[PDB]
């Protein structure tokens, strides 16, 4: 349960914050596992 | 005249054009009884009218009436207290009826002899959360918001045992000086509450000092909201002629939303919003009218209303326009009814807009407006990095977040629980409250003046 | 600034003698057609309209 | 005349009501109400009327007086509160007994034992006037004596009678004036049609700031004397708080408090307070009351009165106006009218359109903001009178998404945010740069730039502090700190400074009464100055953490600066912050290198 | 920086100039054009008060004021304000005026001609009559002030694309 | 010549029903006070009125009234600009008359002659978010969709007082032979609003280039609407005899929409979602049917009408139902505006569906097209470097995420960004683009055809 009335507001924010999360840290997951794929290489030579 | 019709529980009676408006006509019906209805709206020759006892029984050619000629007044006696009755004023235990020495008004609009004079002393209910946080003035009236799911009648009730119990308190404060009575209006509410709500008056010993009006929801839907208005204006006569304070404890406002809703569904006036009437306002607006300093200003009405939000949602029509009728709000909550909390009273959303100027340091203390303003700011912080520490992880976690998770913990176990019977000195609320401050160095406040804090910390 | 020291009440200079004409041409026709126009505007007020 | 058809709530219906119009002031019942017909079908007229029923039967007379409903503005308005159909509350305290209205009680809407000094005008017989033209001037006050007694609105012709200085009362007549025939004999009074907006010489466009007296107020947007604003509440904010601190602290020539549908608690204490504080204009024996004329109505009175309110109380603004008075007119809460015409719309029986609201209500709104505005006085000697209308929005429903709300952005120019979370933390009043806006902005800063200040300079770099630091503080809560660049600390650190001595202020900054723009903007340009020095000082190498231990003892120094008040330097120009500047420049120096 | 914009303001200061040139240019033409359609009105009226004053030749003429008026009312009786001296010459034809209804409409002769005692002034209008309902519930509005403004409605475009176009 | 009620806005006459359809009928005072008003309804011997100026304060008996005879058009002129009107079209200039040369309807349409014949040819607004990057050409119906949160009527100017002066840059150039006229609708506007829109267009010395219709907003609802029906009318006569491009900006559509939500108060019309019609498509359908190409097609009427979401709700029924009809749309956020960039035009989700079909030559280069592509996608990608900025930190990042966050920044403080008195041409807008593009090598350009990018890095 939760508020009826103009909840809509609030939610929609709810949303966007979530959104924004997903993309930005997709980035930083893909940016860690380029570099970790690099080390890789170096650590087992 | 006679009945034309009926119309839900409305009865359309067609009459001739004389009388009064909120008239009291007695319909005499073929069944040894004769019942009271008041002319809800008069009208080109008829009138509306819903009958006070009962919703059965008119008929079309077997039905009289006459006209009473008087329109519906309470007849108020200050010996009311100490005595038991209904929705009507009517006796149950046979034999206490209101009585009289003066005959007032019911909707209180003739005197209205309210003072110009904003909310003074000191009140409390005995509850640290209530009293610290949203501190109670006489005249002030903040609502009682609850949800269902909840001992909430437990809640009501404990805050009646309580009344009285905290005026010796008071008096030593010097925000009371003088009798303290009760005006105690029921209004669809379970047959085990009310022995509850008589047995706690009982124990207090303030029985002979209070008033029970009892209305069940097998009683007619008019005559429940008739009943608090009695009530109220017994609490005027008190305050205004005695010169005393007055505590009136109006509980349930939601099954007094009902009843007139259930109203206008043959009636002209049309719902608005959400199927409640537009002039919904206007009927809270009459029973919130009696509160307030009276005047003499030794005398002062001060009304707790309590509502159970019947959706727990507080944008519920029920919450949002009482509101913002009143000055400010006390939240109570489910969550903490959960964990096993007693009373369970959350204090975010709960705030008192008129708090810090009714009262000052003489009957409390100068840091007891600054030392609230930091609990709230704190325990804020510590209930948004507890849901940002379910989703992520602990990674969000900063210093301060992790001392105010503990910090909530501290709060809600410990400051906010206490018996039934136990009372609270407000001094004692206010070292209490210090102390849960002491875990977080001072560079770190700052809704509180470097002056005041040196002081008392 | 010099030349918005110059360029208030040269409006005037350009605004009357850029009509100049125009202003005697208007009062000029009107004259003429006048009676032409009035009598049609009298036969329709005077019959049905 | 006519004869009562129906009573139904506190409405009632009257037939045989013919030569009516639709504003007309009736007398109701064999009672002798006061009361307007609303609207008419047909015979049947629905009439509001503004004393309760409680025993008015049916078929009693209703007497038409043969004129609209009007209020009275004439003078001893000031030093004294009426209500919303404007009848003396104080009248009222000692004749009934009764401190609010009693029913079946009359009482006329101005006091008529008072007087007053009389002085002429600058007419004299045989002189061609018009309206708004100063006729006189009353003695009304000791702060103001600036009362000027005026032709109508609506009147012309010429003086038959012009009455020598002297003590006369408000009946008493001292003006006669000829048009074509005797077109009245007029007194100190005048009445005025609430339903109609007041005839003005010229409107003129807004560019003259008011300084609300609040830092953080004229800091991000600043207030103009003209205007129209919008300042959320939420009924449990402190939102009276501010209300009447506003009040004291703003300055002008008059002022206007109107509640419109209160508590009645909170009308209460601004009729207490207002005597016991003093004014920033030297105002003595009962200072502020002087300057004020109250509207008070409790919502717990006849909705009728509350819908009367708003309407009573912009038409004294714009008395004063036409006088060559500025104006500041506070209304408080807008929502509460709006609740008042819900219960109107359902009480007729007229449709509700607007979200389960009037279908009136978007105009309504409106008409009642096109009246305040800055303008050229009415008559012909030529003075400037404003109003600026202060209007507080708070929810009917949902949190901005509510009719009132709505309908109120799309006409109000100024917006001023208040966020609930900072509310209860406390930092109120919380200004947010996307929750709020200022239309009245370029020709302001312009305006500040001719004054002396840098001003323009200041607000772009306020602006982008405050809005990187909602776009970080996003990435903070979801990601977390573990990583937050050099330059992007800064912002944050720099914010909360910001909030601290600005947006936090009501009754935790002990200089508030009255703050002067010099001081404002000497605060706000060692914060700025602050912010530029410092992330210049990491990119040109330093490291952040030597960067704060240095900064040091300034760094506290505009933390606290929030208490001081104007004792060094100018009356308005602070030497505690001219001496900072210059310090500042010094630990930069400490921190490069 | 300040050159390029006190020269920016005086480059504005300079365009506000055509402005009123060519604002003052418009206002004055257009001005002259409005004189000399008050000209033409003022000249129409001046004619018709000419033609009114004649009565008998004014006779067929506000007989036909009226007939066009009751084709429009369509009520079984018709009250008439006229002036002073023309409440007499409807007098005298009340019955061409009620025959030329009849004939000229469908509606069965009017059954009355009601004739007024309230009289319009040569203060207001230079003739013509107010033919209204019995109850006073319509008026045809059919004074010669009255048709003249009203004409000018579609007169105006006529006149204005001969003159002007 | 009997008032026989008041119902709201909604005024109801008692006279016969041999009027018509929106004969203007005229109101008769004993205050001297005539009032016109448009009949909305004719019924049998009764007829609904809503007037213009006011809407009450008539008399039930000491009133007349009369009928006009005609049924409500524009005199429309072409001697009409550069002069101040009111919602009726009626001089506040303290001018002449309003003149006529041709009476058109202003009901929906005059004669409506909108082509079957798509856009092509730029109209150029001077501002270089919109026309570079979403051009448009004349016919096209492009929204701006902005939020009360923005500075709306500064923008909504900004377009029209640097539109026309584009043309002598255009006419050299060959893309205008004939001349541009601006018709400028002003909706329930505040005071200092109205007097702006002159004052500016005054500085500029687009006067009278330029006809300005003002409706304030203590004028009635039925006024308001009227206003940009009378406005539009005048454009198609322009457009059509005389053959000229017309750019209409219609501000404000939502105070329009408002206004038929409104009427209805005795009407058994029924409203759709949100209180707004069901017919609500019906009325924007209404202003669009007047907008695209004229017959003989040099002349054209382009409309750009401004909608302000209050909420910030695009799933708020206004901007819905238009953005399925109009070709493409304007997104202005609150965010820019915040910053400090002035215009704020995001030219994130904004699109022109006909980009293509306006650009040419001689009002465009042929480069035009290419570039559209490279400066979106770039600035796309500059808005997500930011975020990831924040987080690696500036000594952590990429240099592929390093270049677009340059880009950001420029693309935001130099195309974006202008003065108010700066007027922005096509031309000068594409060669600011290529200093921005530049950063990029020529590997990461390649939505960009190798001629182009060897002309201009």
């Amino acid at each position: 349960v939760f508020p009826t009335r103009m909840t809509l507001g609030l939610m929609k924010t709810k949303l966007k914050g979530a959104n924004q999360g997903y993309s930005l840290l997709k980035r930083k997951s893909e940016a860690l596992t380029k570099r970790f794929r690099d080390i890789t290489k170096r650590i087992d030579d | 005249n006679t009945v034309s019709g009926v119309n839900g529980p409305l009865v359309i009676l067609e009459k001739v054009k004389f009388p009064r408006y909120n008239e009291i006509v007695n319909l005499t019906l073929p069944d040894g009884t004769v019942r009271q209805g008041q002319v809800l709206e008069i009208r080109g020759d008829r009138a509306i009218v819903q009958v006070f006892e009962g919703t059965s029984g008119i008929d079309v050619k077997k039905t009289t009436v006459e006209f009473t000629g008087e329109s519906l007044r309470i007849p108020v006696s200050e010996d009311m207290l100490g005595r038991i009755f209904d929705g009507s004023g009517r006796p149950i235990d046979n034999g206490p009826k209101v009585f009289a020495e003066d005959y007032l008004d019911i909707n209180g609009s003739p005197i209205n002899p309210y003072a110009r004079i904003y909310p003074e002393e000191m009140i409390s209910t005995g509850v640290s959360a209530i009293d610290t946080m949203n501190s109670i003035a006489r005249g002030q009236k903040i609502p009682i918001f609850s949800a269902s799911g909840l001992p909430h009648n437990e809640i009501a009730a404990q805050i009646c045992r309580q009344a009285g119990l905290v005026r010796p308190t008071k008096d030593v404060h010097d925000g009371h000086e003088e009798n303290f009575s009760i005006v105690f209006a029921a209004m669809g509410v379970n047959l085990e509450t009310a022995r509850f709500f008589k047995q706690d008056f009982e124990e207090n010993g303030s029985l002979e000092r209070t008033s029970l009006f009892l209305n069940l929801a097998n009683d007619p839907t008019i005559e429940r909201i008739i009943t608090p208005r009695l009530a109220l204006t017994t609490a005027e006569y008190l305050a205004y002629q005695t010169e005393r304070h007055v505590l009136t404890i109006l509980t349930d406002m939601s099954s007094y939303a009902d009843a007139l809703r259930e109203v206008s569904a043959a009636r002209e006036e049309v719902p608005g919003r959400r199927g409640y009437p537009g002039y919904m306002y206007t009927d809270l607006s009459t029973i919130y009218e009696r509160a307030g300093r009276v005047e003499g200003r030794n005398g002062s009405i001060t009304q707790i209303p309590i509502l159970t939000m019947p959706n727990d949602d507080i944008t519920h029509p029920i919450p949002d326009l009482t509101g913002y009728i009143t000055e400010g709000q006390i939240f109570v909550d489910r969550q903490l009814h959960n964990k096993g909390i007693y009373p369970p009273i959350n204090v975010l959303p709960s705030l008192s807009r008129l708090m810090k100027s009714a009262i000052g340091e003489g009957m409390t203390r100068k840091d007891h407006g600054d030392v609230s303003n930091q609990l709230y700011a704190k325990y804020a912080i510590g209930k948004d990095a507890a849901a940002m520490k379910a989703v992520v992880g602990e990674e969000a976690l900063s210093i301060e977040d992790k001392l105010s998770l503990e910090f909530l913990e501290k709060f809600e176990k410990t400051f906010i629980t206490q018996g039934a019977y136990e009372d609270r000195t407000v001094f004692e609320s206010l070292d209490q409250a210090w102390s849960l401050l002491r875990i977080y160095p001072k560079e770190m406040l700052n809704r509180i003046s470097p002056k005041i804090l040196d002081e008392f910390y | 600034e010099q030349k918005n020291a110059g360029g208030v009440g040269e409006l005037e200079k350009k605004a009357e003698a850029g009509v100049q004409g125009e202003l005697a041409e208007i009062k000029k026709i009107a004259e003429k057609k006048k009676d032409d126009v009035v009598k049609i505007l009298i036969e329709t007020v005077i019959k049905p309209s | 005349y006519g004869a009562i058809y129906s009573v139904s709530g506190p409405v009632v219906i009257a037939e045989n009501m013919i030569g009516c119009a639709m504003y007309e002031l009736v007398k109701v019942g064999h009672d002798n109400l006061v009361g307007e017909v609303i609207r008419i079908d047909g015979d049947k007229a629905t009439i509001q009327v503004y004393e309760e029923t409680a025993g008015l039967t049916v078929g009693d007379p209703v007497l038409r007086t043969g004129k609209p409903l009007s209020v009275e503005l004439g003078p001893g308005l000031m030093e004294t509160i009426y209500d919303g159909i404007q009848r003396p509350l104080k009248a009222i305290k000692e004749e009934s007994q009764s401190i609010y209205i009693p029913r079946g009680i009359d009482t006329p809407a101005l006091d008529r034992t008072i007087k007053w000094q009389f002085t002429p005008g600058k007419f004299q017989v045989g002189d061609h006037i018009s309206g708004g033209d100063i006729y006189g001037s009353v003695f009304e006050n000791s702060l103001i004596s600036s009362h000027k007694i005026l032709l109508p609105p609506r009147s012309r012709g010429t003086i038959t009678w012009i009455a020598p200085a002297g003590e006369y009362t408000l009946d008493e007549k001292i003006l006669e004036v000829e048009f074509d025939g005797k077109k009245s004999d007029f007194t100190l009074y005048h009445t005025w049609p609430v339903r109609v907006p007041r005839p003005v010489t010229e409107k003129l466009s807004a560019d003259y700031p008011l300084l609300t007296g609040q830092r953080v107020l004229d800091a991000l947007f600043p207030c103009v004397q003209g205007g129209t604003t919008c300042i959320p509440g939420a009924f449990g904010c402190g939102k009276t708080v501010i209300s009447q601190s506003l009040s004291k602290y703003s300055n002008s020539d008059a002022i206007i408090y109107v509640g419109c549908g209160e508590r009645g608690n909170e009308m209460a204490e601004v009729l207490m307070e207002f005597p016991e504080l003093y004014t920033e204009m030297s105002g003595t024996k009962e200072p502020i009351m002087k300057r004020t004329t109250l509207v008070a109505n409790t919502s717990n009175m006849p909705v009728a009165a509350r819908e009367a309110s708003i309407y009573t109380g912009i038409t004294l603004a714009e008395y004063f106006r036409d006088q060559g008075k500025n104006v500041s007119m506070i209304a408080d809460s807008s929502s509460r009218w709006a609740e008042a015409l819900r219960e109107i719309s359902g009480r007729l029986g007229e449709m509700p359109a607007d979200q389960g609201f009037p279908a009136y209500l978007g105009a309504k709104l409106a008409s009642f903001y096109e009246r305040a505005g800055k303008a050229v006085a009415l008559g012909s000697p030529d003075r400037t009178g404003s109003v600026s209308i202060v209007a507080a929005v708070s929810p009917a429903g949902g949190d901005f998404s509510d009719p009132v709300t709505t309908a109120t952005l799309g006409i109000t120019q100024v917006f001023w945010g208040l966020d609930k979370k900072l509310a209860q933390r406390k930092h109120f009043p919380s200004i947010n740069t996307s929750v709020s806006y200022s239309k009245y902005t370029n020709v302001l800063n312009k305006f500040y730039d001719s004054n002396y200040p840098e001003f323009p300079v200041l607000r772009d770099r306020m602006k982008e502090i405050l809005s990187n630091a909602e776009e970080l503080e996003q990435v903070v809560q979801l990601v977390g700190k573990s990583a937050l660049s050099d330059s992007d600390k800064i912002t944050l650190d720099v914010a909360t400074l910001i909030k601290e001595d600005f947006l936090q202020q009501n009754g935790y900054s002990t200089y508030d009464a009255f703050c002067p723009i010099w001081k404002t903007f000497d605060m706000m340009r060692a914060f700025i100055s602050y912010h530029d020095e410092a992330q210049k000082a990491v990119a040109n190498g330093a490291n952040w953490s030597k960067l704060a231990d240095s900064t040091g003892d300034v760094k506290h120094a505009v933390s606290s600066s929030k208490f001081f008040e104007p004792s060094r330097g100018e009356k308005e120009v602070h030497g505690e912050f001219e001496k900072l500047l210059s310090t500042m420049q010094e630990r930069f120096a400490e921190s490069t290198d | 920086g300040n050159f390029k914009s006190k020269l920016k303001k005086a480059m504005l200061s300079q365009q506000i100039t055509k402005s009123t040139i060519a604002n003052k240019m418009r206002l004055k033409v257009l001005s002259a054009r409005e004189q000399s359609l008050d000209g033409i009105f003022e000249e129409t009226k001046e004619k018709l008060s000419g033609i009114a004053n004649n009565r008998d030749e004014y006779k067929p003429i506000l007989q036909s004021l009226i007939v066009e008026a009751l084709l429009k009312l369509l009520e079984p009786k018709a009250i008439v304000k006229a002036l002073e001296r023309d409440v007499d010459l409807i007098e005298s034809m009340k019955d061409d005026i009620m025959r030329e209804y009849g004939e000229k409409a469908q509606r069965a002769p009017l059954e009355e001609i009601v004739i007024s005692n309230d009289y319009l002034n040569k203060d207001l209008v230079s003739g013509g009559v107010v033919v209204s309902n019995a109850s006073d519930k319509i008026e045809i509005n059919n004074t010669l002030e009255e048709r003249l403004k009203l004409l000018s409605e579609e007169a105006l475009p006529a006149i204005r694309l001969e003159l002007y176009g």
